[PDB]
């Protein structure tokens, strides 16, 4: 039956206690109807005797608690899924923005997900080419790869993650890239910029959306990104297409989390963030990779703006423990105009192995991205010492490599946000950087890859 | 007989009542799905019900049943060269039943296949006094690791009637006569994982252990039964370690446990250890390797039995007499288990939340390692070796994990930031890392080779010791007035950091260095700076030796690429580097 | 007097770079460790009252 | 007539006790069958929290708590010279001889002054004159170095009504006074709390240099009567040596050493030392003239605590005889010490670096009883303390 | 007998219907299985009272189980036939000897020392350690701890001093009391082997707490050791050792214990009363006026992330009479015992040291290497700021001093015992290495005496 109780206890914030109730489940969508018509959507988060307390997506404003009531639907919050899905824009709850027709469900999809099998998982290791040397030669991006962007209040984060998906695509192969797309507390003018390259690009109709800006209520980007990763592997590994998953930004969601953990009365853990961060991350990323019979993939491409540009801050670093490494903007490459501002020491990627090498991208791509970086830690090393003692107080050694380090910024690194070079323009215009060093200082490759390049 | 009911849910914490019959640590089935959960705590006629599972759909009125015993595992033939989740169900087995790539509730799977036929070989005759741990067969498991069923505790009597024959872990293969009658033993025995199996002795380990990795083996070892922890930052090579210990030990069985890390680590490991193929067995390190796997994104609760359950199983092997090494990647996704459950229970936390009984189960998990001597009457030797990783926010060694750790294991693997973003590897802190057992595996060493090996390897921590003196007083002075006798230790420390550290696993050669390999490179780079140290002290300026000797000095760079045959291209290094 | 100069140099960057980066850096540390078992302290009192 | 509790609950040092409409918050109580020491911190209709700062091994609900009805306090008269005592004035001397022990038993009281010694009363006074508090009615020559001046006790107004010298103890009246609320009888013996001050006409600003006998004080560094000198204490440093040159040669009549909260083998330095040193005018020991304070630290935290509260108690009292009182505290960072421990046991919010919030007032509450003043009574005589603290930061 | 459960949290568990239940009483849970569990009170009331169970209470049914309450808290069975018997942090035996009648049966808690009553400790102790014995001198009733660190070798050093430690011309024999309080089965193994491979163990009484038995099992273990010191040694007038490692395990176990009555921490997440806790345990010692026992004290501590401003070895050295420092950068180098003497003081040394004491020139040249050393390390490090040329004909001696004093006179072994004749003769020949003019502190009456 209809079950619906106007029995209100007490509203405190987001927060919502009902009493005399019965067979109420947890993780349960409600919605409140309230003395003037209008329906709220929320969640279980508690619920003991005849009691339970839910969270307000859009938050209690102007609710009277003798005249309202709290209809509780019996199941998870649930996603329609359809193909018809493809070029729609979506809220943050689901809710279609775009003003067209309604979507006619294949199926209702709860947004917890499902876990997949380790033993059902395939091991990415295909190679994805994404026009950026920084990446297709330093940090590897491998179809089905949980690799993030860390990046910065102001910093060109929304600039690189257009370029990527523009020119992503795989060797010796046609395939396209399903992207899905998600936004989470962000400002209007970084929306509709990301709108008017997809439609630039002409993969928008590609593309799955779903909008939360920053007018939009902070209690419902909990769940904003919980919709796109069941959209992205029902379209994965159901309908068999490979999808990249990218948003922004992450650090919204966690400021989200944090609000309704403060209104919980939980017990806090590093900065008043709640104990279960890595736990509730985890649920999101780990929701890419590949299984083995399908042709399916969930490739992740996550944006964070790590708070007061801190590594060590509670987001960044819980994201480096879940993610296969990161790719780190520092406002100091944009300072000096390095487009993109990727500074690749303190990046990693951990595929990259098995996803290249001959047959892959080129036999020698480990011998030099090795070399690389190696004598770029010591360039930088000596460009560091060069403005502090004085560049003739350099050795002589050192100073080859503080060119070696400028030039591996302004030219290697420094390429532009619509330059798509190929994997051996890449690979080629690493060696001519190590070729200013001698023979002798390039002990990481070995004497076959060194003769034969 | 006796159905609780629910009257609580908070997460994975549920609270049931009419439970009165029931006992603490006691397995439920919880709601009308039926998932797995565990009583925490009791009170009155209500009892709080740790679950395992996902308790999305769960609410008051539910029936609960529990199941009268704790959390066990079975130990049998069957579980080699398989891999189980959190609570040791068969995941390939989950696959086949569910039909299905996702993990589902409300499930229950025997661990072990009670189904397969076993080749159970008898070797005790019937009439023997046997008691706990006597070893009445054996069954071939796989080529190497002869998995002898052993008789299990609580069971003290004469053998009556057994034999051999093909039957299944189910069969009563033996009668035993025991004071309180005739008992029928089968393969398989259960034991509860917070429960560790019993012993005759705890022995010392003092057997050090071939990783093949050269910072490990020469300045920071493990003996065979020792506690290794890894702590670091991420990208920082803590899985690395792991992945090449498991591969390059010379161990009889290997325990690989996942806890709270991502699922894509654990495809690799399975399908990499039935390709590193033995040369010296002809099998592959699969067949001596179990799996135990709860993701991150899997129920947080289970993180805990994941790490309780191959500690479990690792008992069951070192029972037997063989050396086993456990792998716990990563032990901090279970400290916040802990936490988060500390914090719905209302206790108390200690620093940054946790549970101020964390170094108590930290301390009782690596108490249960070690070189042990198992029950029976033969007196057989078993050993567990501990090799954990650890991972503090933002590289924070201060953190409550790390310093509890710390204070119960001997070996501390600290991995450095700093060092894995220069691409050195494996990062290795040198001067902070530090090893209990430095000073007996010396010794042994010392013997072995018929070499005085732990006061060349002081010599190189002296080495890199004096670098960090040097480094930190001329980092801001500047190294130009450097003496030319402090700027040859300068570069002497850069060959034992660049050519003996510095080592990758990908490259076939660098990932295995043998005794005799750690030998020869560390009698080049060391006689080096002894005897170029009397070159030094023949009036020589400095700029010159080295101008004249980077022939000398690049052969060093290479001496980790030499194969384990050609070595004595190696130690014909320190005849030229004399002349 | 070229040894004048590198000399020279070297007392200068420790006068206005070194040593006054470190000095800003102790400052922020012991700052940050105070207000932090400040406020640890805080919800502890809190959580006490549960 | 004292309202026995019965506890109720007992958990860690912290033991609650009901039926205590009785007492007053900050009491003293003994409790449990034992009788340990404890101080009332907070108290909710008849149920007191008590703080008990002794082990509370043994003790539970059932046991009675007997409140004393009074906050710190000390005993005030003849006796109290040359005699050591602790931070809540326990008398050592006497818990040496008495119990036959080497320990401090739990739950074993002994009154601070010797209550059955003979002292003879000089009657400076006669009767039928008008006394207010402060006004001396006679001495008694208690050491060989001070004339102890018997006071008229705080709150008292009348005529003398029969006064007589010759020998009591503390505890026989050796005057009446007809005051506005009857005739009351006056003893040798007064008791003070260690909390508040005594009350004073006028303080006045310590402008007499003190002759110390040391060249580096008394010409760059003076200090004066009445002043404040903070002293750091490094070891090797000879804090212990400067010490002593001052309690010896300093132009005061009284001395009472403090020791806060000590190691037990630096303390007994100071109980075998500081008797050793002979007063320079007369030739006996400066013991004559001084009051000491002893605690280690395994002493309750109380002790510790009011270890500079109880001497400066003693200090004000020998200066309302217009004498000139030296006090002498090492160390106070290991006062402070037991500040930082009251902080975390009555769980308040903590100041900088884990001591309470109300440090600086603490302080400024000790440092502002000593110097110049003007005692009560009609004589206006002039007493001065000079305190003369050790820190020793970590 | 009461079979009243009602409250199971943990391994903590409340029972209801109680009278006359004291604090730190022994209980005793009946389950319904049979099994005996023993227990402690942390909290008592007035119609309920907590206790947290050693075994814990895995698979205790509430309805089911009964508790005993015995009535008195954990007593020590005294004796003095406990001389060569190893007991657990309970006093369980764990050697499987002879059982032992208790001559007396005493509260572990013990009784505060009269300050009066307190003797000075005056007669030197000859550890054999030319680090400590000569620079930092022991004393027969002094608090001296030894600041250690996780992965520094403070159990080789365990070893040594109560292995080697003696007094001079007395002719009796030291008490060694030694307490592990929550170390690993290897590190107590390796302090078992000792005492017994060395014929030590006949002098020695030993009490051995694991780390994976019970917080409260910690909790008791320091005052197992010193209830038992303190009888041997006042009670029977024998000079007594204690000996105590690692101290730190003893505060974690207070802070399961505070955490288990919801007390809020102090400083850095430790509970208020630490500071009367460990003054309890420290206090314990020193000579007594009319006995002639006296106990010594050395606690062993490893701090947090090497941190002195640490509440841990903050506050011991505000009891302890000086402290013994180990530094990491000394062991990574080859010097053991890796003691600096620059960061240790002694505050009881002065008497310790002299003539009758140990010689005539224990004082000066103590001073003298103290100063030949740092001057000597800032030479060292001159040689690496201004290179070797800076240093002149004095600077080369006083660098190569700090070299040899660093590996020839801390750096004498974990098993080499020195006489303090040979200690005070090696610092004369490594201040022969200076000229006269650079011995300044020594007079020329004893420097024209005894250097070579
Ligand atoms: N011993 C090693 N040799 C070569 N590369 C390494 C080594 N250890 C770590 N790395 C590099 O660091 C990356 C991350 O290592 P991993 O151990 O997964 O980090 P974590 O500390 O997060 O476990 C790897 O992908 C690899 O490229
Ligand atoms: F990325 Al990790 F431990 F695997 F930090
Ligand atoms: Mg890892």
């Amino acid at each position: 039956m209809i079950k619906e109780y106007r029995t209100i206890k007490e509203v405190v914030g987001p927060l919502m206690a009902v009493e005399k109730v019965s067979g109420v489940k947890y993780e349960e969508l409600i919605e409140v109807r309230m003395q003037n018509g209008e329906i709220r959507r929320g969640q279980v988060l508690e619920v003991q005797e005849d009691k339970a307390m839910v969270q307000i997506f859009e938050g209690t404003s102007g609710i009277n608690l003798k005249n309202s009531s709290v209809r509780f639907l019996g199941h998870p919050l649930q996603l329609g899924v359809s193909e018809d899905m493809i070029g729609r824009v979506f809220d943050g709850l689901g809710r279609p923005k775009d003003n067209g027709p309604e979507i006619l469900p294949e199926k209702y999809l709860d947004i917890n997900g499902e876990v997949i099998n380790p033993i059902a998982r395939d091991y990415p290791d295909e190679f994805i080419q994404t026009g950026i040397s920084a990446i297709d030669h330093l940090n590897t991006l491998v179809r089905g790869q949980k690799l993030p962007v860390f990046s910065g209040s102001g910093l060109p984060h929304k600039e690189l993650a257009a370029q990527i998906a523009r020119q992503a695509t795989v060797l010796d192969s046609s395939d396209d890239f399903a992207v899905v797309f998600a936004a989470i507390g962000i400002t209007f003018e970084e929306a509709e910029f990301f709108m008017e390259d997809f439609r630039q690009t002409g993969a928008i109709d590609r593309s799955v959306m779903f909008m939360n800006l920053a007018n939009d209520p902070a209690i419902e980007r909990i769940a904003t990104p919980r919709m796109a990763l069941t959209a992205a592997e029902y379209l994965a590994y159901e309908k068999g297409m490979h999808v990249l998953v990218i948003m922004t930004d992450m650090t919204n969601y966690a400021e989200a989390l944090r609000e309704i953990s403060a209104a919980r009365r939980e017990v806090p853990g590093r900065r008043g963030y709640p104990g279960y961060l890595y736990t509730n991350l985890a649920t999101l990323f780990e929701r890419a990779g590949r299984i083995r019979g399908l042709k399916g993939s969930v490739t992740q491409i996550p944006i964070l703006t790590m708070p007061e540009d801190d590594k060590t801050h509670p987001i960044p670093d819980l994201t480096g423990y879940i993610t296969e490494g990161q790719i780190i903007l520092t406002r100091e490459l944009y300072k000096s105009g390095i487009q993109p501002p990727i500074d690749v020491l303190p990046s990693l990627s951990r595929l990259k192995d098995k996803g290249t090498g001959a047959g892959k991208t080129r036999e020698d791509h480990a011998a030099t991205m090795n070399q690389l970086f190696a004598a770029y830690a010591q360039g930088k090393q000596a460009k560091e010492l060069a403005v502090v003692l004085g560049e003739s107080a350099l050795s002589d050694i050192d100073k080859i490599y503080a060119k070696f380090a400028e030039r591996f910024e302004n030219e290697y690194v420094n390429q532009g946000f619509y330059t798509n070079r190929t994997i051996t323009e890449t690979l080629d215009l690493g060696w001519e950087l190590l070729a200013m060093l001698p023979r002798t200082e390039l002990k990481r490759i070995k004497d076959d890859l060194l003769d034969k390049y | 007989m006796q159905i609780g009911k629910i009257i609580k849910v908070s997460g994975p914490l549920v609270m049931a009542e009419n439970m009165s019959e029931a006992s603490i640590q006691d397995m439920c089935l919880v709601g009308d799905l039926g998932v797995i959960g565990e009583i925490i705590e009791m009170r009155q006629d209500v009892a709080s019900i740790q679950v395992y599972e996902e308790t999305s759909g769960i609410g008051p009125g539910e029936p609960v049943r529990s199941t009268g015993e704790a959390l066990s595992v079975e130990l049998g033939p069957g579980i080699i060269s398989q891999m189980f989740d959190g609570i040791q169900r068969p995941l390939d087995t989950f696959m086949e039943v569910t039909q299905s790539n996702f993990l589902g509730r409300g499930v229950q799977l025997p661990a072990l296949d009670h189904e397969k036929q076993w080749w159970f070989e008898a070797t005790i005759e019937e009439g023997t006094e046997v008691s706990a741990g006597d070893i009445i067969g054996y069954v071939d498991e796989t080529k190497i690791i002869q998995h002898k069923i052993m008789v299990p505790n609580g069971i003290k009597g004469t053998v009556q009637k057994i034999e051999s024959g093909s039957f299944t872990i189910d069969d009563p293969i033996c009668v035993i006569e025991t004071e309180q009658g005739l008992k029928e033993l089968t393969m398989m025995q259960k034991w509860p994982v917070r429960r560790g199996r019993p012993i005759k002795q705890k022995l010392n380990p003092d057997v050090p252990m071939i990783t093949g990795q050269r910072v490990i083996d020469t300045f920071f070892p493990v003996t065979k039964g020792g506690a290794a922890a890894v702590p670091g930052p991420f990208g920082a090579g803590k899985t690395v370690v792991q992945h090449q210990i498991a591969k390059w030990s010379d161990v009889d069985l290997v325990v690989y446990v996942g806890c709270g890390e991502r699922g894509n680590e654990m495809t690799d490991v399975v399908n990499e250890f039935p390709e590193l193929i033995d040369p010296n067995t002809g099998e592959s390190l699969m067949e001596r390797t179990v799996l135990i796997a709860n993701t991150s994104n899997m129920p947080v609760a289970a993180r805990e039995a994941s790490i309780y359950t191959g500690i479990t199983i690792a008992e069951y092997f070192r029972d037997m007499g063989y050396d086993v090494a456990i792998m716990a990647d990563s032990t901090s996704r279970w400290a916040e288990a802990l936490r988060e459950m500390s914090g719905r229970l209302e206790e108390m936390p200690g620093d940054e939340g946790y549970p101020a009984y964390l170094g108590s189960r930290l301390a009782e998990y690596y108490e249960r390692s070690g070189r042990v001597i198992a029950l029976g009457s033969d007196q057989r030797e078993g050993s567990i070796t501990a090799i954990s990783a650890v991972s503090p926010s933002g590289g924070d060694i201060s953190e409550p994990v790390t310093q509890n750790t710390l204070r119960v294991v001997k070996v501390f693997w600290g991995l450095d930031s700093s060092l894995a973003q220069k691409r050195h590897f494996p990062s290795i802190n040198w001067i902070q890392s530090y090893s209990l057992y430095s000073t007996e595996v010396g010794r042994y060493m010392d013997q072995i080779l018929q070499q005085d090996w732990s006061d060349m390897v002081t010599e190189g921590m002296r080495i890199l010791q004096e670098e960090e003196q040097l480094n930190e007083i001329v980092r801001l002075v500047g190294i130009d007035s450097l003496s030319d006798n402090d700027r040859l230790t300068l570069e002497v420390a850069k060959s034992i950091r660049e050519d003996y550290l510095q080592q990758n696993a990908f490259d076939d050669v660098d990932t295995f260095t043998s005794r005799e390999k750690q030998f020869n490179m560390l009698k080049v780079i060391l006689t080096f700076g002894k005897e170029a140290r009397k070159a030094l002290s023949l009036g020589a300026y400095f700029n010159e030796i080295m101008e004249g000797t980077v022939a000398v000095r690049e052969r060093i760079s290479r001496s980790k690429y030499i194969p384990e045959e050609e070595l004595a291209k190696i130690s014909s290094i320190n005849e030229e580097i004399k002349e | 007097a070229e040894e004048i100069e590198k000399t020279r140099r070297r007392v200068n960057a420790l006068e206005y770079m070194t040593i006054p980066q470190l000095e800003e850096t102790i400052y922020y540390i012991k700052m940050k460790l105070e207000e932090n078992e400040r406020a640890e302290v805080t919800r502890l009192i809190k959580v006490k009252n549960m | 007539g004292m309202q026995i509790g019965k506890i109720i609950k007992v958990s860690g040092p912290l033991v609650m006790a009901e039926n205590m409409s009785e007492a007053s918050i900050q009491d003293m109580c003994l409790v449990g069958d034992l009788g340990v020491i404890g101080e009332i911190i907070e108290m909710r209709q008849d149920v007191a929290s008590i703080q008990v700062y002794e082990e509370t091994s043994g003790i539970g609900p059932g046991e009675p708590v007997r409140s004393t009805g009074e906050a710190l306090s000390v005993e005030l008269g003849p006796g109290i010279i040359s005699q050591m005592f602790d931070g809540i004035q326990r008398p050592l001397d006497t818990f040496m001889e008495v119990t036959q022990s080497n320990f401090l038993g739990r739950g074993v009281q002994l009154p601070a002054l010797d209550h059955e010694k003979q002292w003879w009363f000089e009657a400076t006074i006669e009767e039928g004159t008008e006394v207010s508090a402060g006004d001396i009615i006679g001495y008694v020559d208690e050491t060989k170095i001070i004339q102890h001046k018997i006071m008229v006790p705080n709150g008292i107004k009348g005529t003398v009504q029969k006064i007589e010298s010759g020998s009591f103890t503390i505890d026989d009246p050796i005057c009446v006074i007809e005051t506005e609320q009857g005739l009351k009888e006056l003893t040798m013996m007064q008791k003070w709390p260690v909390r508040r001050g005594r009350p004073i006409k006028q303080k006045l600003n310590p402008d007499v240099p003190m002759i110390t006998g040391q060249r580096v004080i008394d010409t760059f560094f003076p200090v004066t009567k009445g002043g404040a000198a903070a002293v750091p204490g490094p070891f090797g440093a000879g804090k212990t040596v400067v010490q002593h040159q001052i309690a010896k040669w300093s132009d005061v009549d009284l001395v009472v050493y403090v020791g806060c909260g000590e190691r037990g083998n630096e303390m007994t330095d100071v109980v075998n030392e500081f008797p050793e040193l002979i007063d320079p005018n007369t030739g006996e020991s400066l013991m004559e003239r001084t009051v000491l304070i002893a605690n280690t630290s395994n002493m309750p935290v109380a002790a510790r605590e009011a270890s500079i509260y109880t001497g400066i108690t003693i200090a004000e009292y020998f200066r309302d005889m217009g004498y000139d009182v030296a006090i002498m505290a090492d160390s106070t960072s290991r006062w402070a010490e037991a500040l930082r421990e009251m902080s975390g046991r009555l769980e308040e919010m903590p100041g900088d670096e884990g001591y309470p919030a109300y440090l600086g007032s603490r302080l400024a509450e000790y440092y502002e009883r000593s110097g110049r003043v003007i005692a009560l009574g009609s004589d206006q005589r002039e007493g001065s303390i000079t305190a003369i603290s050790a820190v020793s930061p970590s």
